[PDB]
């Protein structure tokens, strides 16, 4: 709406607060009455009548309650008044609520009833409650009730396993509380910030219920944040449609309709108004107001007022006198003492019986204070905040006890203490206000919850309040304790504060949405409901009845301040809300929008100490802040007395703040009362307020600024400056020892280097030596080293070694230690980089290795530097010197392949009419590259080197070099290695249609199997594999004679060998080179890559002539790539996505408006969210570019077949999305939409890069880091992602270019600008991943020695990079010397761990030997770790439920994916799971493993991304277990071993071992299981026995179901065995058994294992097993595989003459029941 | 005549605050760096300063204390007549407005012996024509004491504050200034004997090409001006690779953040 209007808010705020009375008439009950008196006049209230119980009012007794909730309620019978009243909407619904009653008239117990129904929803059968699935939050508005809450809650739910706990003020530790905290009781400004921060995996999810406890706060100036709360609670129950429950508690007074209203409360179904009435205790009030205006005389008329009054109740009623300061108490107190001594009145309290008057001299005589021993000796007490906490008890305790007749207090002890007394009076209703920088009245609040304090509750038959104040606010003190003065909202006051926090949320995106939210706003009620006080005509809200002109109207006031402050980027024609870092800080750390933008103006990297405490004390919190008169005096001394000078006269408030921040920290207490509150308001806020200057300065990388604002944090923290002792931070020491070690100005530094006795003699005071020794080394300190690896001439990779070097103590140290490591230049003056980090308890004794990048350039600078600082500790920091001085640098990079200018290259080349079919009806031509190195690969049989940008068609050219090897060897075979099984697929698919289908050869993917894979080999002409499933083949290539027979070995996407799976691929290449050189007939090997720097190098290692090496750098990609990258100078990340969002639409409008695209996004969550706001940005759109290019009517066939809602509502408006939860033929039919040309969108989530089988004119990488959840911090995208990604922005045949824009932060622009533009250097990591490669080699009889292991080292790519770039591999010079020593310690390194572990064996130091282990970790390609691990966790009592745990343990199952939740909650069926653990542990990849299996193992069939996770499982369960068994075989036991055999049995169908084997039949049910068991016996074999009919009969089943039951019987193993012994009585002891048995198999194999639980089709494997059963030894093993009939022998050494039998076991791997056990005799 | 009248108290001003305040800006001078660059001996050493380490050393510096430090440098390869300095360092020390006072004891340090001495950079107020002859001294006594100083290769870099700015001039001694140096004992500013044919200016420029770096003490900071007791004409130091910290940093006078506290 164009036409609107800037508003003057401060004309719309109610000034005075909560003392704001909109009501002009004041009506007292009957019965009230004026008295004049000189000076000041009385009003009286009489005490209320309890209204007469009336119809059906019954109290509930607890036993008729629900039964889970009368545990709550233990120790109760009835319930309250008003909990009856209450009991069914409380207990029995989930409605809203809002409660209105008098102070103590028991609300909280209501807040019982509601949480308990929340706790009841959460109950199990076991009786458990799921403590770990819900929230619910109390809101309280005062800290000390939030401390009574706590435990209050915590006692009456403790017999529920409930943790009811309060948030402090850290942030780390506050997660940890908030993960195992049911009940989070707060207050709503810590609720806010926690609601603001947002973020990742947070708690606020499982929030169910809000309690807003003494709601009419609204009407507070603090109001504004509930209602903030409030709007954000509702808003976000919209956009998850997951309800949260909210409870309002109030005192009674007007507009209870209009907040029931803003809570969504029902007001037929929720809404309870209680008048006073219902008070637990009547209260008769006297209100007295003073006129006197002199000050002198009003002090002596109020303390003859309190006199007075309280004579009236002297020996009669216990008083308590409340007072607004700390001093007061006491001076008042005294004033009355006095004032009864100068009448006979002192006796009047303390009785003529001693007891009390004796306990009271006793309790003064042991001296509880100087006050107190004033006061307690008289009757008098006093209780504030700045007593002990035993005073202040014993001060409780001599109330309860009415030993005290006259107690003088503030509103602490009324708030966070139950402490009635008869009689209540409060001296005086004002207060000082810091904030406000003057004299104010008592808030609302503090006034009601004293005068509740008035009336013992079963003590007394009625109360008395005495209120004394001026005489203008009677009528106000009157409206509120007689329920009427109404609740207004205070918003306005807030309103930019608060919007720009929905703003840096991401709820709030531009005005209408601020409208919308505004609505949900307390004031919006309140200004529909009565406009005049909110300033609105009643002309204004018939012209507008919704009040939208004028939300409108408010929200571009707010916007435009916000605006001008730097928050946020207000565009006024669209009306949007650009986030900004100066925003999202103002939000974060709570501080008002005025102050950030003074910071963003005032901040400058030259900053001092001076300026910066002259900064802080500008903020605007400090605005009323004044310099009295009275103060200048106090002050003065002060200003010349603090260290940090200050510039500006002390007559400037300015001044004065900074004087009372340095006073604070060198901790002078002053004298003034102004001073210490306002000194105590100032601190309070000094926190966040240079917290937040800390993140402003550290973010923009200004180091100077930077320590000092750090510094400043903790200085201000500690309250000391660092120029004390640091050990002054230990609270246990004495300050009398820290004295005289700091009286010595010697260096704290020196005493690390000292005994304890030279300490104790050091400080002149040797009994403390051992003490201060101690503590010195409790200090945290750690130690640094640093290994720089240079990656080019411009930038340096940094691993950084953190060696803690302090002893651990949890009382000092906590859970954890937090530290900054700051990459700083060499005139530490910008910092290049930086990052938090956390030392765990855990890690405590762990060195910590960190790596990052930094830039250099050329002349090299002399150093840079790495500090390390405590986050919280003072003067504790470690700065390492990283020198270059020795530092080598790679030499630049040769220039790239020259691109020639060749004519196109024509499919006629090919001169082969079945060759040319294959690209005839796709392309005339090839693309410039294909063009360049054709007659290399075709004409040649050289070994070529491709290296191009990916979409280069790279691919192609090893068809080329394919075609040539079928022209040459009617039966060659070429193996084509890919690093990802994706690539792997699709490569399969388009190489078996072009060559197969076509060209009628065998292409083949190799599956994992062994077995199935050796005769895949033997078979295809093209075999496919990933780099492990080529490994474990071409290991044995000595005994496999297919894999020297190779012809051609082309290696794709070769630059992967820099990345984390790099090493095998290495291997496997320099293992071919190797054979080549072996082999009469060389093996020809061609390489692809993308564009490398390095190439030379890769092709000198893969021997490719310098002729037949092409590396073309990226610039040469056929379709051309347009690369944009945009930085976001955001440093965190949901704000940093918010961020991005619109530039993301807009990008798709101005690169692609018309051509496809594709958005990448880090996560699942992420793909949704980004179409939804692509979508919603399209639509408030103009000229607005819709993304549907096809119909909606030819959408339904292809949209219904969707199971997701969001996923078709997106679809229809042309925009899908891929992430890995959808369902296969989801994402394939997303995917043929996308290639349909139908929608023009796709948003796909990074973990899908790599199998992605669209393309797209523009690509969008939305941003580059992801979240992973077990080492919970976020990780960059490898670059090979970046460059995979980058190559989706590429279609040939139909774009003149491709277009890609990456959205990065902007400490990340730089790094792709280095590492897009120009080609990749890639380093080897195969000295990190040696060892298995390694124990194969020597298991294969090719490393013998340890000469022999550096000879293979001399094939690696890894031996050719290091003397090229000696720095990254750890070298200090390129000479051959160098080499052989760098080598020979990899090489010993290697075969030392290898020996530990039992792998391998070391003879003279010089040969290594293979042994068991290593055997069986070569020959199932297990993880060394994997294997040793196992040896040293199997006994032979271990069971399924052990093996299930030692093998989730494994190597192999760490990089298990990471997501929780429902792992929590699979973990309830732990109860009901045949496994036994006893450990509770979460996030963790080996446990989602052993939860996962098991879920197998029951066939849970629920979730989806999950179930890819159980099938990476699976596919290596098997060889795990294999290795299982023969490691027990090796321990010659048989309980685990044959437990191991039955297991492999059991996860390949999907069973535990009570299930019975029936289960195994295809469209079986439990019912069927039950049948089968009833009719017969339950074998699979008894269903084949069945008669045709009565099987039909009792199997109530298709047709097609019992085909399938019939295909899985023909396929079931049916054999007989024959046990026969040679020589059966003529052997003799420690001899030759040799036991031959045969297997008949009754058919011969049909096909694989039938196995559809299992995703890798089996075949069936046997062991036969000799094992004596009550000896639990094993005599004999053999694997076997069998077709029909197979003949196996077994040797054995006899144990001695005595004739004996021996058990037999017949085993499979595969199909559970087929398993025989006979027995055989032998004699001797 | 208004004793008891008019009666007025007097408010401390203790000197150092105004002096804190004022070198907080100096900053600002780095960005008018001015070489005297006078057309004298075109055929001695030319002497490159980097200008990372001069704003650095201007920026720790007082106003009216002067701060000294150490040149240490090379010359660039196959070009032996320039001197670049290569490297600043901070010892112990106090000042007064006409003189530094320095530890006898020259730095020593592995990263140090690769480099020759080139002499010493000092800051003064103000800019005057002629070298000090408490520089003439202080450089001929550093020179009897320590041969590794060659008086044709050790010269003295003046940094004086020019208002809103900073002049540099670089002096050499001469065979009559070394001698007279040695035996001088007159701390004075007119003593006997001194004479303008003591010292010769040298060549010198202000670079961006490269950039020096800053030794330390190890085990305290360089600024005794707040502790003048606890520094020693005969105090021994180590050095450290780290950047000096700021003339009024909280370390150089922790007197000013205990007493006022603990009293
Ligand atoms: C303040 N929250 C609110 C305000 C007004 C209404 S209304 O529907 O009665 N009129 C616009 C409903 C709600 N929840
Ligand atoms: C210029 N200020 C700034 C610059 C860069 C970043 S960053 O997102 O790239 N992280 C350090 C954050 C900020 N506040």
């Amino acid at each position: 709406l164009a036409p609107r209007q800037v508003l003057d808010l401060e004309d719309l705020v109610f000034t005075q607060g909560s003392h704001f009375m909109a009501n002009k008439r004041c009506q007292l009950p009957d019965g009230s009455f004026r008295r004049q008196r000189k000076g000041y006049e009385e009003v009286h209230v009489p005490a209320l009548k309890p209204k007469p119980f009336g119809s059906e009012e019954q109290l509930l007794p607890v036993e008729k309650l629900p039964k889970y909730a009368q545990a709550g309620f233990e120790g109760f019978k009835t319930l309250n008044r008003i909990q009856s009243k209450l009991y069914r909407a409380a207990l029995e619904t989930d409605e809203n609520l809002l409660l209105c009653a008098p102070t103590g008239a028991g609300k909280t117990n209501v807040a019982l009833m509601c949480m308990l129904r929340e706790i009841g929803k959460h109950i199990n059968m076991d009786g458990t409650i799921n403590v770990d699935d819900f929230k619910i939050i109390y809101i309280a508005p005062m800290r000390s009730l939030v401390q009574e809450m706590v435990g209050s809650f915590g006692k009456r739910l403790a017999t529920y396993g409930i943790t009811v706990a309060e948030l402090t003020g850290d942030h780390q530790l506050c997660k940890e509380e908030i993960s195992a905290t049911q009940i989070i009781v707060c207050t709503p400004e810590k609720w806010d910030i926690i609601t603001r921060k947002g973020g990742e995996r947070t708690y606020t999810q499982l929030v169910r219920l809000i309690i807003l406890d003494e709601i009419h706060l609204l009407h507070d100036d603090r109001g504004p944040v509930l209602e903030a709360l409030v709007a954000r609670a509702i808003r976000n129950i919209e956009m998850t449609q997951e309800d949260v429950r909210l409870i309002g508690l109030s005192a009674t007074l007007p507009n209870y309709e209009d907040v029931a209203t803003f809570l969504r409360v029902d007001p037929a179904k929720g809404l309870f108004y209680f008048d006073n009435s219902f008070r637990p205790v009547p209260l008769e009030q006297t209100y007295v107001g003073i006129t006197e205006k002199k000050a002198i005389k009003r002090f002596q008329i109020m303390n003859e007022i309190v006199y007075e009054k309280i004579m009236e109740h002297a020996g009669k009623n216990q008083v308590l006198v409340f007072v607004h300061s700390r001093k007061e108490t006491g001076k008042t107190a005294r004033a009355i003492r006095d004032m009864c001594l100068e009448k006979d009145t002192l006796g009047l309290f303390l009785r003529e019986g001693s007891a009390s008057t004796e306990v009271l001299r006793t309790e003064a005589e042991q001296c509880k204070n100087l006050e107190l021993k004033d006061l307690l000796p008289y009757g008098f007490a006093i209780h504030h905040a700045g007593m002990t906490r035993v005073d202040r008890t014993l001060v409780e305790d001599l109330f309860a006890d009415k030993h005290i007749q006259v107690l003088v207090s503030t509103a602490t002890l009324a708030w966070g203490v139950n402490l009635p007394a008869h009689t209540v009076i409060i001296k005086g209703t004002q207060v000082y206000s810091p904030e406000k920088g003057r004299w104010t009245e008592l808030g609302a609040l503090d006034i009601l919850q004293m005068l509740g304090r008035a009336g013992r509750p079963q003590y007394d038959t009625k109360g008395e309040g005495i209120l004394i104040t001026s005489h203008g606010e009677l009528q106000y003190y009157l409206s509120l304790l007689n329920q009427q003065l109404p609740i207004e909202s205070q918003m306005v006051s807030k309103l930019p504060d608060m919007l720009n926090a929905e703003i840096v949320l991401g709820n709030v995106q531009n005005a209408k949405d601020a409208v919308n939210w505004l609505g949900y706003a307390y004031l919006y009620i309140r200004m529909l409901r009565s406009p005049t006080l909110y300033g609105i005509s009643h002309d204004d809200l018939k012209g507008d009845p919704l009040l939208d002109q004028r939300r409108l109207d408010l929200v571009h006031t707010a916007a435009l301040m916000l605006d001008k402050n730097n928050l946020v980027k207000y565009d006024k024609k669209t009306g949007n809300f650009q986030v900004t870092e100066l925003g999202r800080i103002a939000s974060h750390y709570y501080i008002t929008n005025d102050t950030v933008q003074t910071y963003n103006q005032l901040l400058k990297p030259t900053l001092s100490e001076i300026e910066l405490f002259r900064v802080f004390s500008l903020s605007s919190e400090f605005k009323n802040i004044t310099v009295r008169e009275e103060e200048k005096l106090e002050l003065q001394k002060l200003l010349e007395r603090v260290p940090i000078p200050v510039k500006e006269s002390i007559e400037e408030p300015s001044a004065k703040i900074n004087v009372l921040l340095q006073a604070f920290i060198s901790q002078l207490k002053l004298e003034g009362f102004a001073l210490m509150a306002d000194m105590v308001y100032v601190t309070q806020s000094a926190g966040r307020l240079m917290r937040a200057i800390f993140e402003i300065v550290l973010n923009r990388g200004w180091a100077q600024l930077t320590d000092k604002t750090l510094n400043l944090c903790k200085m201000i923290d500690k309250r000391m400056w660092q120029s004390m002792c640091p050990l002054r931070q230990f609270r246990k020491l004495p300050e009398e020892v820290v004295k005289k070690i700091e009286k010595k100005n010697f260096p704290f530094e020196r005493l690390y280097d000292l005994n304890h006795n030279e300490i104790g003699e050091l400080i002149r005071m040797p009994k403390m030596g051992k003490t201060i020794h101690k503590y010195v080394h409790l200090f945290p300190k750690l130690e640094l080293s640093v290994h720089l690896q240079p990656i080019t001439r411009s930038t340096l990779k940094v691993e950084l070694t953190i060696t803690p070097d302090f002893q651990w103590d949890e009382k000092v140290h906590g859970s954890s230690e937090a530290f900054w490591i700051l990459v700083e230049d060499v005139d530490s003056e910008v910092i290049l980089h930086h990052e938090y980090f956390l030392l765990k308890a855990k890690y405590a004794q762990d060195e910590h290795l960190i790596t990052f990048f930094v830039p250099v350039f050329e002349p090299l600078p002399p150093q840079y530097f790495i500090r390390v600082v405590s986050d919280r500790w003072l003067s504790c920091e470690t700065q390492l010197p990283v020198s270059f001085r020795h530092l080598i640098l790679p030499e630049k990079y040769p220039p790239p392949t020259e691109l020639l200018d060749l004519q196109p290259l024509p499919v006629s080349a090919l001169r082969n009419s079945a060759f040319e079919s294959l690209y005839q009806d796709k392309f005339p031509f090839f693309n410039p590259i294909q063009t360049q190195v054709f007659n290399t690969v075709y004409n040649s049989d050289d070994n070529v080197f491709v290296g191009a940008p990916t979409g280069s068609g790279k691919t192609i050219c090893a068809e080329f070099a394919i075609l040539r090897m079928l022209l040459q060897s009617s039966e060659g075979r070429c193996v084509y290695i890919t690093p990802m099984e994706a690539l792997a697929e699709q490569v399969y698919m388009d190489w078996y249609e072009k060559f197969q289908d076509r060209l009628n050869k065998k292409v083949v993917l190799l599956t994992g199997e062994t077995s199935t894979d050796l005769k895949l080999l033997g078979k295809g002409n093209i075999i496919i594999s990933t780099p492990e499933k080529w490994d474990i083949l071409s290991r044995r290539w000595k005994q496999r004679k297919n894999v020297q027979n190779i012809n051609l070995f082309v290696v794709d996407e070769v630059h992967l060998i820099g990345g984390e799976n790099g090493p095998v691929l290495e291997v496997i290449c320099s293992r071919m080179r190797y054979i080549s050189s072996q082999i009469e007939r060389p093996i020809r090997i061609v390489a692809l890559s993308s564009s490398l720097s390095n190439a030379k190098d890769v092709a000198h290692w893969l021997g490719c002539s310098a002729t037949s090496t092409f590396n073309f750098h990226p610039n040469v990609r056929p379709v051309p790539l347009e690369l944009h990258i945009q930085g976001f100078n955001i440093s965190h990340t949901q704000t940093r996505l918010l961020s991005m969002a619109k530039p993301v639409y807009h990008a798709i409008t101005k690169h692609s408006p018309k051509k496809p695209v594709i958005v990448f996004v880090p996560s699942r969550k992420q793909t949704r969210l980004t179409a939804i706001d692509i979508l919603t940005t399209c639509a408030a759109d103009i000229q607005r570019q819709r993304f549907l290019h096809c119909t909606e009517k030819d959408l339904i066939p292809y949209l219904e077949k969707l199971s997701d809602s969001t996923l078709k509502e997106t679809l229809l408006n042309g925009v899908g999305y891929l992430h890995e939860g959808l369902s296969p033929m989801e994402r394939r039919l997303v995917e043929q939409l996308f290639s349909s040309g139908a929608i023009q969108v796709v948003v796909a989530s990074r973990s899908l890069c790599w199998g992605m089988n669209v393309a797209a004119h523009l690509v969008i990488i939305m941003d580059t880091q992801y979240y992973n959840g077990k080492i919970h911090a976020y990780v960059d995208y490898p670059i090979y992602d970046v460059l995979q990604m980058v190559g989706h922005a590429n279609r040939p045949l139909q774009d003149d270019e491709g277009r890609c824009v990456i959205m990065c932060q902007g400490s990340k622009k730089d790094f792709f600008k280095k590492f897009l533009y120009e080609p990749l250097p890639v380093e080897s990591h195969l000295d990190h991943c040696m060892h298995d490669h390694f124990n194969a080699e020597i298991v294969t009889k090719t490393i013998e020695n340890k000469q022999d292991a550096v000879d293979y080292l001399t094939w690696t790519f890894l031996y050719r990079r290091m003397t090229q770039n000696p720095n990254y591999y750890n070298l200090q010079g390129i000479s051959h010397r160098h080499l052989s020593d760098h080598l020979s310690e990899l090489v010993e390194q290697t075969l030392s761990d290898l020996e530990q572990s039992k792998c391998i064996s070391i003879e003279d130091e010089m040969d290594v030997a293979p042994l068991n282990l290593g055997m069986i970790a070569a020959y199932y390609y297990i993880n060394y770790t994997t294997i040793e691990l196992f040896s040293m966790s199997l006994n032979a009592k271990t069971k399924v439920r052990g093996l299930i745990e030692i093998i989730s343990n494994a190597a192999e199952y760490e990089n298990i994916p990471i997501r929780h939740h429902e792992d929590n909650l699979l973990r309830q069926l732990a109860q009901k799971v045949p496994h036994k653990l006893n450990n509770p542990k979460f996030n963790d990849p080996h446990v989602k493993t052993n939860l996962l299996l098991q879920a197998h193992l029951s066939r849970m069939q629920l979730s989806a991304e999950l179930q890819s996770d159980t099938e990476e499982i699976l596919s290596k369960a098997i060889r795990l277990i294999q290795a299982c068994v023969d490691v027990l075989s090796s321990n010659g036991w048989l309980s685990p071993a044959l437990a191991a055999m039955e297991l492999a049995q059991m996860v390949t169908q999907a069973m535990w071992s009570k299930d019975s084997y029936l289960k195994q039949l295809p469209h079986f049910t439990s019912e069927h299981i039950k049948r089968c068991t009833d009719k017969g016996v339950e074998s699979v074999f008894d269903i084949m026995e069945m008669e045709d009919e009565e099987r039909n009969a009792l199997l109530q089943l298709t047709d097609s179901q019992i085909a399938d039951v019939a295909r899985f019987c023909n396929r079931y193993p049916n054999i007989e065995l024959s046990y026969e012994v040679v020589d059966k009585d003529s052997i003799r002891s420690g001899g030759p058994v040799v036991v031959l048995v045969q297997l008949e198999r009754e058919e011969e194999v049909t096909g694989p294992v039938i196995a559809p639980l299992f995703p890798q089709k089996r075949e069936e494997g046997w062991w036969v097993v000799i094992g004596d059963a009550k000896s639990n030894s094993l005599i004999s093993i053999k694997r076997l595989t069998l077709q029909q009939k197979a003949k196996v022998k077994l040797d054995f050494v006899a144990p001695a003459t005595g004739a004996h039998n021996y058990t037999l076991y017949f085993m499979s791997d595969a199909y559970m029941g087929c398993d025989q056990e006979y027995k055989f005799s032998v004699d001797v | 005549g208004p004793l008891g009248s008019m009666t007025q108290t007097f408010s401390s001003k203790t000197e150092w605050r105004v002096r804190a305040i004022s070198a907080a800006n100096l900053h600002l001078r780095t960005n008018h760096i001015y070489v005297s660059s006078d057309d004298i001996k075109e055929t001695g050493y030319t002497y490159i300063l980097p200008k990372n380490v001069l704003k650095k050393f201007i920026c720790i510096s007082d106003l009216r204390a002067q701060i000294a430090g150490y040149l240490y440098g090379v010359s660039p390869p196959d070009n032996p007549q320039v001197k670049e300095i290569r490297c600043i360092v901070m010892v112990p020390q106090w000042g007064t407005h006409q003189t530094v006072h320095l530890p006898g004891q020259l730095p020593q340090h592995e990263y140090l012996k690769e480099m020759e001495p080139l002499g010493w950079i000092h800051t003064q107020p103000n800019e005057s024509p002629q070298l000090s002859p408490q520089d003439v001294t202080t450089h001929a006594k550093i020179m009897a004491d320590n041969p590794s100083w060659d008086g044709e290769k050790t010269i003295i870099i003046t940094c004086s504050f020019t208002p809103g700015s900073c002049t540099l001039t670089a002096y050499k001694l001469t065979p009559s200034g070394y001698e007279w140096g040695r035996q001088n004992t007159d701390k004075g500013n007119n003593p006997k004997g001194y004479l303008p044919s003591h010292y010769e200016r040298v060549q010198m420029l202000l670079s961006d090409r490269f950039l020096g770096f800053f030794m330390v003490p190890a085990q305290s900071s360089w600024n005794y001006n707040f502790m003048g007791v606890r520094h020693d004409p005969n105090m021994k130091y180590e050095l450290q690779l780290a950047n000096p910290k700021e003339f009024y940093h909280e370390v150089h006078r922790p007197s000013h953040f205990l007493n006022f506290a603990l009293l």
